[PDB]
């Protein structure tokens, strides 16, 4: 029964180096090529490289060419992944894998439990809140250009529950999250009641209150 | 005439003809502008499965093996599989000469000609015209990283770092 | 060489078939990996149609030309999650088979929001398209500027199926900068949905 046990989850600062181990038992270690694959949230799975234990033959993925280095120890049946010059993009759960059959390498039957890494820059970007205004009417707030996740909006400090829809954030090419939060209210109400959304962003300790005037 | 940093120094009778070589292909893709190739990265089973080998046990470079007729012939189980080693056989051999002083000389111009042939055949397999890069090994044991062979029951380690450092266009 | 999976998010109730498609750009055996939430991903299908270990016969792979299908005949809780397709070292973007309570069809109430003047000063301009309370989740939003389609400049998001409503809401964030925005005077958001007879359009002038 093949087992791929790897290191525990790590927290790293940007620009630092990282080492992760993965030892395996249940099969003869030297026989099968070993791969590393990182999975980022809302992102394509990414193959990092493979490593052939008999002679330490190695093949690094071209995007990572400079910053990736993986080695092996034959005697304790283990492989090590090393990632230098960390960036916030590199936050992912890192898996060591081995194929089903010993040399068709790509049918990844066996995965580790995963080693989650979290590089997070102490630099944070406060939310920019922009109103959205018009039988029934809708008015909301655009929480644009903030970093990182998450923010939690509300309306009238919680007086408004019904009709409110807050949306999952969206990663713009800017690298900064922008979400929207709308509410549907009666058309008449636009004149009678004032509508304030309360954007709360703990990573920056910013807590913006914004009004949506008709 | 390129020379080889060699450890230890190889006696004259160890000087021989080069027949072929082993190329591992770097995993893609970026943009299919170019392909990176490195020596070795091949297990002994890949070498045996290649069937062109001679008597000499070696890494990266086939020695004292059988040549193939007319054109350089490249073979792999699957070329689109970068985990599979590429076997290269030459019609014209390349006489690697060891002085015994510790540096193995080689005809630079001739090795340029053979390399151009390989790159041409690689393009034939990997698409009409992709620029081809030859770089040194990514890493591993000295036997895989350095060109390592056996002569008279004694092992020798030569660095092909000088050798594999080219780039070809079309 | 890239792998394109469709749909991005397939959603439907337990007890009915789910079908996932993966478009390839080259030859080579293709695999299918299931990934349950929080758990490591699991190899479902390899070499096109052969199932891995512990995979029931409810999973089948189908191939025609460059296209591959993973069909899960009878949806159980354990089947829901996110599926990826693979060809050598490359993966597809992913698909998310998620649960969906069946209810009556509802047409979306659409609103369009011009960009905040303060944002306009900052240099950027974000036009928002709101689609509220519609069933089912599959609905298409088309951005046109001076009656001209747009691609890649816009982004989207859909709510979790709201418990009371059992209905989906969508937000389309159309993003520009001040220059291009002021140039074009008039903008329109086009919504085509199952509960809609005709593509409802919501537009405005600068
Ligand atoms: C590394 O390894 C990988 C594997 O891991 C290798 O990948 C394999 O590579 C093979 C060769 O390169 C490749 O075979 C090709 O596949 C072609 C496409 O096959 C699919 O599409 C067929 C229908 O296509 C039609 O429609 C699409 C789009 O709609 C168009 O693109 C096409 O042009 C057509 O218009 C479809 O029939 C086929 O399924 C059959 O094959 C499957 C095998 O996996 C079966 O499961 C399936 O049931 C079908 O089987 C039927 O047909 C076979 C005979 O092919 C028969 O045995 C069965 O009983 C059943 O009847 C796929 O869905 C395909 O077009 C190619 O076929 C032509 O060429 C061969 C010669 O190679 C001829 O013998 C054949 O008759 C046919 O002739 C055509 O071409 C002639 C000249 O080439 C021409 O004269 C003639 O008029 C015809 O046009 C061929 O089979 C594999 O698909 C591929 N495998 C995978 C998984 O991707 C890879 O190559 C390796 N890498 C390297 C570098 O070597
Ligand atoms: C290879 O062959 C040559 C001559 O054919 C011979 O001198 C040499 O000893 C052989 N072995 C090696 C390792 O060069
Ligand atoms: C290599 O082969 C050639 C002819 O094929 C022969 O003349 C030469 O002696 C051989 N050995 C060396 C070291 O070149």
């Amino acid at each position: 029964q093949v087992q791929l046990v790897q290191s525990g989850g790590q927290m790293k600062k940007p620009g630092e180096s990282m080492r992760i181990s993965c030892r395996a038992s249940g099969y003869e270690f030297i026989d099968c090529t070993l791969n590393w694959i990182r999975l980022a949230p809302g992102k394509r799975p990414e193959w990092m490289g493979w490593l052939k234990p008999r002679g330490g033959a190695v093949n690094y993925a071209r995007p990572l060419q400079g910053r990736v280095t993986m080695t092996r120890d034959v005697y304790s049946d283990t492989a090590f992944l090393e990632l230098r010059s960390l960036t916030v993009d590199d936050t992912a759960v890192y898996f060591c894998t081995r194929g089903k059959n010993c040399d068709y390498n790509w049918d990844f039957e066996h995965w580790g439990r995963g080693t989650p890494v979290i590089v997070s820059s102490p630099s944070t970007k406060g939310p920019s809140v922009f109103p959205l205004a018009p039988g029934t009417a809708a008015l909301g707030c655009l929480v644009k250009d903030y970093f990182p996740e998450p923010v939690t909006v509300s309306w009238n400090s919680g007086a408004l529950t019904s009709g409110v829809h807050t949306f999952p954030a969206v990663l713009q090419s800017s690298g900064l999250y922008s979400l929207s939060s709308v509410v549907t209210v009666p058309s008449s109400s636009l004149g009678t009641q004032t509508y304030i959304c309360n954007v709360n962003h703990k990573p920056s300790n910013t807590k913006v209150d914004k009004k949506v005037e008709p | 005439t390129i020379t080889l940093p060699c450890r230890p120094a190889p006696p004259p009778h160890c000087s021989s003809n080069i027949t072929g070589l082993i190329l591992t292909r770097d995993g893609g893709n970026s943009n299919a502008e170019s392909e990176i190739f490195r020596p070795g990265g091949g297990d002994m089973r890949d070498i045996a499965r290649c069937q062109i080998a001679g008597t000499v046990v070696s890494s990266q470079l086939f020695l004292n093996g059988s040549l193939a007729e007319e054109e350089v012939v490249i073979r792999s189980v699957n070329f689109t599989d970068n985990a599979k080693s590429i076997c290269v056989q030459l019609a014209t051999s390349v006489e690697i000469a060891c002085t015994g002083a510790g540096h193995c000389a080689i005809s630079r111009a001739k090795w340029a000609n053979t390399l151009k042939q390989i790159a041409s055949k690689l393009r034939e397999q990997f698409g009409n015209a992709k620029t081809i890069i030859f770089k040194q090994s990514s890493g591993g044991d000295p036997e895989i990283v350095t060109h390592w062979f056996n002569c008279g029951g004694e092992f020798f380690y030569c660095a092909s770092t000088q050798l594999f450092a080219s780039t070809w266009f079309a | 060489i890239v792998l394109t999976q469709s749909p991005g998010t397939l959603s439907l109730s337990p007890g009915e078939t789910a079908i996932i498609s993966c478009r390839t750009s080259q030859y080579g055996s293709l695999a299918w990996y299931q990934q349950r939430p929080g758990q490591a991903p699991r190899l479902v299908i390899y070499s096109g149609s052969t199932r891995a270990a512990g995979i029931p016969d409810r999973f089948s792979g189908s191939r025609w030309g460059p296209d591959y299908n993973l069909t899960i005949s009878n949806l159980e809780s354990g089947d829901f999650g996110v599926y990826y397709c693979q060809q050598y070292e490359f993966f597809g973007q992913g698909t998310k088979v998620q649960v969906d309570i069946k209810r009556t069809v509802a047409a979306p109430s659409v609103f369009i929001f011009p960009p905040s003047d303060e944002q306009l000063k900052s240099g950027t301009a974000s036009v928002v398209c709101l689609l509220n309370n519609f069933y089912p989740r599959e609905a298409k939003v088309q951005w046109k500027v001076d009656n001209a389609l747009q691609s890649g400049n816009s982004q989207e998001s859909v709510t979790e199926q709201d418990s009371k409503d059992s209905t989906y809401s969508l937000s389309s964030t159309l993003t520009l900068s001040k220059a291009d925005y002021e140039k074009h005077k008039v903008y329109a958001c086009e919504v085509t949905h199952q509960g809609l007879r005709s593509p409802v359009t919501k537009s405005f002038n600068r």
